[PDB]
């Protein structure tokens, strides 16, 4: 009786695993070439061939692939969305990290909605989001050399906003980002020197 | 079509075997006598038919110069030959299946077809090669190695060509595939001998003193004797039980075994005589047909030979079944197949203390075939001017007869 | 040129010319009348007329 | 007649076995079926290249959904070039100081563009000073002055 | 009975062709100067001279050779289309490269 084993669906398995990445290596940090544990197989084999058209397509629905390996055992492999051929929102990554910063800030600036809308609050309020996001590039997720290569925050009269703004109550704040993509594809090229 | 890794010969020869037996050999003797002096000839030439396969004399050159492992994909097994003119063939669908697994294997560097200048054609042998050298574009991890179709000019069906420039138009790829193989000329005579086994090998013996036939009737005359094969025939007309029937069965095998063994050596003196008495072949048919009515119920008629195969098994299945069940060792001796095997020599001998009755007998037919031959053979002593004394015989025969004369044979 | 799925890839690119090959100089052709012209001398026949 | 054997207007080279006094049975040539290319026309580059170009692949697919950033280009860089190394010292790549023997370039603005960090895309770039076997060895005799 | 052998229209072959040379260099490359595998020889001999009627005329519609070449086996020698006096549309690779 016991000889018998269950077939799941498998996005519980990847639910544990998106948990154990965002612990190990951060949440910038691609949730593929990662196994997976209780696992034996994949139920249906999909070759080198066959993976092309899931991984890009004309509609741009991107389907990620379980593959398994000689030496490596059953992988996870493939890191797509399913708006798989636009340039910002292609990886899974991108977009959950998106989703953390935007909420951080927002929860953060409910202390401010009915503060005297001048020079005095926006410099507190443009400090406060600059020292965050210093700390996110030191844990390497925003790419760059010096920190105003890797974002930019604008906030003021005369910057983001009109005089006529401030009279209907409106503070506009603008911010930038440059965010770490995976590397999918490495192609290494050869060739001949003189000696 | 399994790929395989090895690591030495010994380990070949475990799981693969070794090289195919050679169809094609011949031996000459012949005895002269020049001014009062004898003279022996013997003449073993090359043989002009050979077998195609060559694997194992391949890897017999690898090891030799200093390979380590490799893998061995297989294509199939051997096939026999038709006569002792017409070898097997080589099919160029199973080497082209043998390619195709070996794409699907990480570790080899180098991709080698050592049977492939048996093939037909010289169009599918070139078509082979280019088959390799776009799989290692493909995989881009791999080397080829090349050799011509043959090593002198040889004849396409319309034309002669020479080796060098048919290899040159055969081989039609750009050079992005051309960088991928090398290739070797000419051929390499090594010092290995072919396989061959002596029980096939048949001699022909020329001498001026023929004493053939009579060598012949001397054993024949010799075999019908009543201490001979009289003495055969008359003899065969809980754990201590089971102990007591197997000494029973034991002594009845054993007499069956010297009959067998007697019926082989006759065949070996009628075949002789056959085979020299080439002139007045009215007589050859009549030594020809009484030798297969004697051979009717050693193989043809009854199953003599196939009831002493069976008994054999059959007694070793009585000594394990005594381990758990005695219904094991009944339903074998009374229902299954122990009671019916002894039925065909004798059916109901059980009718009295001797054997009567005799519906059924496969015996007491020898000695009315046997001086038949003994008369038929005696026709062709005076028709026989040429044939010695080893015409006829079976190489493996001869060592017991003459020691000195097999060991020059094997030396040629 | 194009990669779909993920993984590593291998390129080789042609920078070297290759090298040209000189041809013999001094090959004649003599044309004219001969003795039996056999392409095997024992067997009587003119096949290389 | 092995001169049209090992040089040919095709390029189609064929090696030869042969016998000399005093020295036995011998192979007398190494070259592939390409032998009018000044690349690939010895056996021994070819197959350094084969062996060259599969390790370097499979130590490279540890680095496959890696960030694709200045602190992975270096440790990338530096694999590579200890591998090569090892190899110019044991003879097999020409050259009298390291710099001469190999090179190896990766990087935003010397391999990859900006679109290319949007796409997924890492390019290295590897070239190497293989050493070439001495065919034919010419001696200049010649005359000089008391 | 397996010495005879079969003959076919050589269409399916070149469909094979593209797709290898498409892989090797890119849908832009001509695909002539290129071999055949399976291939003994041409059915018909074609010789220079009237491959010249073959590849360019006046009616624009020319067909691609099929020849054999001492040293180097039979090879494609030919890559246009059937509108072969057009200088936008006469070759097969530029053509392709739009589609």
């Amino acid at each position: 009786i016991n000889s018998h084993k269950v077939t799941l669906p498998p996005s519980s398995s990847m639910a544990g695993a998106y948990a154990r990445v965002d612990n190990d290596r951060g949440v910038w940090k691609s949730p593929a070439n990662i196994g997976l544990n209780y696992v034996s197989k994949p139920s249906v084999t999909v070759s080198h061939e066959e993976q092309e058209s899931m991984n890009v397509h004309g509609t741009g629905k991107s389907v990620n692939a379980i593959r398994s390996f000689v030496g490596k055992g059953t992988l996870v492999w493939g890191a797509r969305t399913l708006a798989g051929n636009d340039n910002e929102w292609r990886y899974i990554s991108v977009r959950r990290f998106f989703n953390m910063a935007e909420e951080s800030i927002k929860k953060a600036t409910e202390q401010f909605v009915f503060e005297p809308n001048d020079g005095n609050t926006w410099v507190r309020v443009r400090a406060m989001i600059e020292n965050f996001l210093i700390l996110q590039w030191r844990a390497g997720a925003l790419a760059g050399a010096k920190p105003e290569h890797a974002f930019y925050v604008k906030v003021g009269l005369g910057q983001t906003m009109t005089a006529q703004d401030i009279l209907e109550g409106n503070m506009n704040v603008e911010i930038g980002l440059a965010v770490v993509r995976p590397a999918e594809f490495i192609i290494l090229k050869f060739s001949h020197k003189m000696q | 079509l399994k790929p395989k890794r090895i690591s030495s010969l010994l380990d070949f020869t475990t799981y693969y075997g070794g090289a195919q037996n050679e169809q094609g050999i011949t031996v000459k003797l012949t005895d002269t006598l020049i001014e009062g002096a004898e003279n022996r000839t013997i003449n073993v030439p090359e043989p002009t038919f050979k077998s195609p396969y060559l694997m194992f004399y391949s890897l017999q050159m690898y090891f030799a110069n200093g390979g380590g492992p490799c893998y061995i994909v297989s294509t199939g097994v051997y096939d026999d030959w038709s006569d002792s003119e017409t070898p097997p063939t080589i099919n160029f669908s199973d080497l082209e299946s043998g390619l195709a697994v070996i794409r699907k294997e990480d570790e080899p560097t180098l991709l080698l077809f050592p049977d492939a200048t048996n093939l037909p054609t010289d169009d599918e042998f070139y078509s082979l090669y280019n088959s390799a050298l776009m799989q290692c574009n493909d995989l881009q991890d791999r080397f080829t190695i090349l050799d011509t179709y043959s090593d002198q000019t040889y004849n396409d069906g319309v034309e002669d060509l020479d080796p060098i420039p048919a290899l040159r138009n055969g081989i039609n790829l750009t050079k992005d595939y051309l960088k991928y193989g090398a290739a070797y000329y000419p051929f390499v005579q090594t010092i290995l001998n072919y396989q061959y086994s002596a029980d096939e090998i048949v001699i022909q013996h020329l001498s001026y003193n023929p004493n053939a036939i009579a060598t012949a009737l001397d054993n024949l005359n010799a075999v019908n004797g009543p201490t001979f094969i009289d003495a055969i025939l008359d003899d065969l007309r809980n754990s201590v039980k089971v102990a007591n029937f197997a000494s029973l069965v034991e002594s009845v095998l054993s007499t069956l075994n010297e009959l067998i063994d007697a019926k082989e050596e006759i065949n070996k003196d009628v075949n002789s005589a056959i085979a020299s008495s080439e002139e007045d072949n009215a007589i050859k048919t009549a030594i020809s047909d009484a030798l297969d009515v004697f051979n009717e119920d050693f193989e043809g008629a009854d199953k003599i030979e196939s009831v002493a195969k069976n008994l054999s098994d059959l007694l070793i299945k009585i000594k394990q079944a005594d381990t758990n069940t005695k219904v094991e060792n009944v339903l074998s001796i009374n229902a299954l197949n122990f009671s019916a095997e002894f039925e065909k020599l004798l059916t109901y001998d059980v009718n009295t203390g001797l054997t009567a009755s005799v519906t059924l007998d496969l015996f007491a037919n020898i000695g009315t075939r046997l001086d038949d031959i003994i008369a038929a053979v005696s026709a062709a002593e005076p028709i026989d001017v040429n044939n010695g004394k080893l015409n006829g015989r079976l190489l493996s025969d001869i060592e017991p007869l003459d020691n000195a004369t097999y060991n020059t044979i094997l030396l040629e | 040129a194009t990669y779909k799925t993920p993984g590593v890839y291998i390129e080789e690119i042609t920078k070297f010319p290759p090298s040209v090959a000189q041809v013999e100089t001094a090959i004649p052709a003599f044309i004219g009348y001969t003795q039996f012209a056999r392409t095997k001398p024992s067997v009587d026949s003119d096949d290389l007329i």
